[PDB]
């Protein structure tokens, strides 16, 4: 707030009558760049109980995306009524 | 084979898009109908001159090559062209039938070219009535009310009640399990649901449903209501910021088109070329009454007509959709 | 001889060739409407059973309108007659300068007025309500479906909206008809106060579909619908016209009588948005 | 087919469509050109010829 | 970070192809907003040496 | 996937991308267009 | 200040703004274009 009551002033906009930018758009953008830049050069530790205790990555197992025979809903669909023929067809036998 | 197929067949030996048999009044009267709307033109009004029979084919394909070791071996057995899943249609018949009161008439015939308003009026009140009757219409049941059905949903069986029907594995309505029979009775996509949003919906809809022929085809359509298409682009356009993509509105990179009437809770993916209504050539009958038990001058008109799907593989449909968030 | 009048009026605005006016022969009865009704198709087991009974057309729900007397008064001093009658172009300038008046006068009155009280004054009324029944008034006074008022709407950000567009779009998608939705001529106005940098044909589109404003409009108001289901009927023959030259007050007076009534067509395929005003939070 | 008119031309055009089509699909497809070819195994054309996506994997 | 992280899985995103728009400009738009409110409400206090 | 004939606007490796009807869609292939053929 | 003849595209009130060669600058008044006028 006290850098753009600062910026305000007359005898501040570096630039003319073109690209006028307003201070508010300009100390965002600022803030900003400056915030994002510190984001992307850090990462994230693992001491935090809430957050080492269950969470991280997606999951630790074997069965991901090898078979994924179901998937979305539409091929568990497919899979699940080929299923029940071969079941119906299966009853013959023992 | 038959006498005058013989003859054309052997000289076969030796506008392309649209049917004609020959000039009569019910195939004119349902080509200046057709001319009317835009949906109806993008769709096959076929004259057919049996009460019962086999479909035309349109927009099927294949694999039919091959090869074979004719040299001291098997034979060359041919595919056959057009064998689909289920090909026998049923036509019937359907009649709309209204009157005016002698005070409306007397007032209309006072300005000069009132009868082609009328006219025009009735053509245009007959084909959005095809649409919303062929759209919605579960089944038939003569002697039809319109009390609790104001929809038009008892006339005739529509192409939905035939996906229905006729082809099921084709339509998805519900999410189940091995044990859960009904694990989630719609559809819920959302934040939460059974889905990211709806393009993700469609894309593995025609991944998985439909045939891997069609699948790869330059002709597919996503028809929608109107409740879904502005529940989808309203959350876009209701933000702060690249204001075109409300001129192609595509979905789940398939182009969408919308007809009135259309369930708010259901979507068809297909080609608008594979499905379409067959009628009976001669079957178009107009009476006139001028009763004044009522003071009112009624008339009846009866069309013979039935709707088909021609290809049950070329497409398919998802129900009972719902959108929110679902904590 | 009235007709000849009218046509002239009419062709002389640019705004009034592009809506519709007709003339009744009666005073009281039904409007014409060729409006599109509801379902009509069905079927019935003929044979051995019920009778085919047909069903209505053209149904009426509330199509009452009586059509009622307007006039207009001139005050012509005689120290200005002759100016105008000096510059060598005294026909031509009185009279489209009349009928200039009088059809800017009729399309003021049309987007305003709140009754019929007889005796107006123009103290307390500029904008000349009291005069008759208007559009955008007879949309609230019977069946106010169309009207949206939930509480001052805003189009501001931090409103019940974000951008006009947004309402635009919600109004054609909730409250018109599904089977005129869509319709080459489903056309916006909107006022004064709410154009940004978008008759008057405007090079942008807001929603989907043309946007236009026309010589008048309440404060801030929109209306979405057809350039046809609004018009006026008028008396076919009950157009009075004298000019009196009384000397009495140095002046000449001029007299003149019709019979008008405004009127929506449909109904329901037209709807209207007031109270809108830009401001955010 | 033979009751509407032009039904000639009709069947021309479908059977050039799907020739047209055809070989396209065994374009990017097909690893061998075995001599019975059954369409039953092989929904897409995959026992009909050669095809430019195995001449790459097979030459180069 | 931890909501950037939580963002950029398949399932978050309830826009389609169209305006998907990427986690960071989100949270971002969403910081300014939040942070330009207590700015603007706020005011100064002349508490200090 | 991944994404007559039709060309898409934006060119993903400073090339203009094409979509084949029939391709496998995890695989795929840079080259001319005049640099296929078929021999009758 | 404060902004033959020239219009400027964006209306300050709505109003299309334009200038005139003479005018006191810490000035300015809305109105018509015929309104004003010389008799000779």
């Amino acid at each position: 707030h006290l850098s753009i009551l600062v910026q305000e002033n007359p005898l501040a906009n570096t630039t003319g009558h073109q690209g006028y930018v307003a201070p508010e758009k300009a100390v965002m953008q600022q803030v900003k760049s400056s915030l994002e830049q510190k984001i992307k050069q850090m990462q994230i530790s693992l001491t935090g109980e809430p957050v080492l205790r269950l969470t991280g990555l997606s999951a630790a197992t074997l069965p991901h995306m090898d078979y994924e025979v179901a998937g979305t809903p539409a091929q568990r669909k497919v899979w699940q009524d080929k299923i029940d023929q071969q079941g119906a067809e299966l009853k013959a036998r023992g | 084979m038959r006498q005058e197929t013989r003859f054309k067949f052997n000289a076969y030996l030796s506008v392309s898009k649209k049917f004609t048999v020959e000039p009569s009044v019910t195939q004119t009267l349902m080509n200046t109908m057709q001319e009317s709307s835009d949906f109806l033109t993008r769709i096959n009004i076929v004259p057919v001159s049996e009460m019962k029979g086999e479909k035309i084919g349109i927009g099927v394909t294949g694999s039919i090559a091959s090869t074979t070791d004719t040299a001291g071996g098997t034979e060359r057995q041919p595919k056959d062209f057009s064998k689909l899943a289920s090909n026998k249609y049923e036509c019937d018949q359907i009649n709309f039938d209204f009157y005016i009161r002698y005070k409306t008439l007397d007032l209309w015939a006072r300005y000069q070219d009132f009868q082609l308003r009328i006219r025009n009026a009735i053509i245009k009140r007959q084909s959005l009535d095809f649409i919303m009757a062929g759209f919605n219409g579960v089944k038939r049941a003569e002697t039809s009310d319109r009390s609790s059905n104001p929809m038009l949903q008892d006339v005739a069986v529509g192409w939905l009640q035939k996906y229905r029907n006729e082809a099921p594995a084709r339509v998805m309505s519900k999410v189940t399990d091995e044990e859960g029979r009904t694990t989630s009775e719609v559809i819920r996509v959302g934040k939460g649901g059974d889905y990211a949003s709806l393009d993700a919906l469609v894309m593995d809809a025609t991944n998985n449903l439909i045939e891997p022929w069609y699948q790869e085809d330059p002709d597919l359509v996503v028809i929608v209501g109107r409740q879904l298409l502005a529940d989808k682009y309203f959350p876009i356009v209701n933000k702060e910021q690249a204001d075109v993509i409300i001129s192609q509105k595509r979905i789940g990179n398939l182009p969408a088109v919308r007809v009135p009437y259309f369930p708010a809770d259901a979507m068809l993916i297909t080609k608008l070329e594979n499905l379409s209504i067959y009628y009976m050539d001669d079957s178009h009958r107009r009476v006139i009454e001028e009763n004044p038990k009522l003071d009112r001058v009624e008339n009846y008109e009866s069309m013979n007509i039935d709707y088909v799907v021609e290809d049950y593989a070329a497409g398919c449909l998802v129900e009972k959709i719902k959108v929110g968030d679902f904590s």
